[PDB]
């Protein structure tokens, strides 16, 4: 549960800014009284969850953030936001 | 002392609104 | 010279390179560390609890080793043990425990 | 190997039995509307975590069909209490459409009538190039959304046309 | 440096924390107690051998 969260706070800083907000921070703490080490986040529209990752993979993560990411685009769209990108941006 | 799996530590885990309430 | 034999076991024995916080607990491990000290400490004439008081102070102020844990360098107290060695050396100290005899009630 | 994953959401919630013979081995997913049973042989092992409400999935069958076991498990659980969606939009002169209660009326340089109607859709109106479609079923939207396709798509040579939010475009030069 | 950033801090590769005492009773304690435990059998015990003989 300490390398998985190694390689997560690369991949949000190591990662583009392009595709991220603009006021993302993220950060990294040692915490010797937690249970187990995780790995919270705090998404645009009001959600807020916790993983802890003694047990879990990188993999089972992501559908996660999947079940979150797939629902914000129903919720912002419903709102007129165009959280999509130009076609132009990457080809095959 | 050592790594003992925590028993009793699950948070919340958020729910989304209902069509209905939709 | 068959204690250092039989020490060697416990030490081979409990060798687990976990991670530890240091805490009240311990392992069934160490515990098999410490009483064989006990088993060994508890067997002894007084002719060797005055002995051993000797070892420790000419053991400590040697101190090979830094941490903040074991024996240090660093640690403050070392300096003191060249002069007092027992507390029934201190005469001063046959004064406190007679004094102090009469002032429980 | 390949050690597949299932995922469930947050809604629903579990349980896992057997017999005291330990031959049979079958799972329970219950929410407040629904009830849901699947088993397991006893050549596939299985792993869960509470941590992720995610199952993985081990097959000494070596069947390939599991792979199609996820898609319908997955989406006909997460098919409870939540919606699929889509957009579509164009980029034209002469183009336009209304919209009535879900029937929608679309003139693109035809001659004939294009009259789009749901059953049992949800469709509402974002703005004049711009509408979104909701249902339960993943596979009912997309033949309700090509068919709008299917009017005017994109030209590869001008952007020109109705498209899906997210697709494969292609473009072509022209008249340089 | 301006690109690195810290995963953990433990003490001979094994120990987290680390107490300070700033004391040494710890150590002698078992050699002390050990010397005015035995020390007053002997004085309860040689008077068991004197009452032998004025009894």
């Amino acid at each position: 549960g300490q390398n998985i969260a190694k390689q997560i706070f690369l991949k949000c800083k190591q990662a583009r800014p392009k595709y991220l907000q603009n006021d993302f921070n993220a950060t990294l703490v040692q915490d010797n009284e937690a249970p187990a080490s995780y790995f919270h986040a705090k998404f645009v529209n009001g959600y807020e969850q916790k993983w802890y990752l003694h047990k879990s993979t990188e993999e089972e993560i992501n559908r996660n953030l999947k079940y979150f990411n797939y629902q914000i685009e129903m919720e912002r769209n419903l709102q007129g936001h165009d959280d999509e990108y130009e076609d132009e941006e990457t080809q095959l | 002392s050592v790594w003992k799996n925590p028993t009793n530590y699950l948070p919340e885990k958020a729910k989304f609104p209902s069509p209905k309430e939709l | 010279k068959x204690f250092e034999r039989e020490w060697q076991k416990i030490q081979r024995e409990t060798e687990d390179k976990q991670r530890q916080a240091l805490d009240a607990e311990l392992t069934p491990a160490q515990k098999k560390r410490v009483e064989f000290i006990a088993d060994a400490f508890i067997e002894l004439n007084i002719m060797e609890i005055a002995y051993l008081n000797h070892t420790l102070k000419e053991r400590l102020i040697k101190t090979t080793g830094l941490s903040p844990l074991k024996v240090n360098i660093d640690w403050p107290s070392l300096k003191q043990l060249e002069n007092g060695s027992w507390p029934p050396a201190n005469p001063n100290w046959f004064l406190q425990q007679e004094a102090i005899a009469k002032l429980w009630p | 190997m390949k050690r597949n994953i299932l995922f469930i959401p947050f809604n629903i919630s579990y349980s896992y039995i057997e017999k005291n013979n330990n031959t049979v081995k079958f799972l329970y997913l219950y929410n407040n509307d629904y009830f849901f049973s699947i088993n397991f042989n006893e050549k596939q092992s299985i792993v869960i975590n509470e941590d992720t409400n995610t199952i993985v999935v081990e097959t000494r069958n070596f069947n390939n069909k599991i792979n199609l076991f996820n898609n319908e498990f997955n989406k006909f659980i997460y098919s409870w209490d939540n919606f699929f969606f889509n957009k579509i939009k164009f980029t034209g002169k002469g183009f336009k459409w209304k919209k009535k209660e879900t029937n929608l009326f679309l003139f693109f340089n035809r001659a004939h009538k294009c009259f789009f109607i749901g059953n049992n859709i949800i469709l509402k109106r974002l703005s004049k190039s711009k509408v979104i479609l909701l249902k339960n079923n993943y596979n009912h939207l997309i033949h309700d959304s090509i068919l709008v396709r299917t009017i005017r798509s994109n030209n590869i040579f001008t952007k020109r046309g109705l498209r899906f939010s997210r697709q494969i475009i292609l473009k072509k030069k022209g008249k340089t | 440096i301006i690109k690195f950033q810290k995963f953990l801090f433990i003490i001979d590769n094994k120990y987290v924390n680390s107490l300070i005492c700033d004391n040494l009773f710890d150590f002698f304690f078992i050699s002390i107690i050990l010397t005015n435990s035995l020390i007053l059998e002997f004085y309860k015990n040689i008077i068991l051998i004197n009452l032998i003989k004025i009894n």
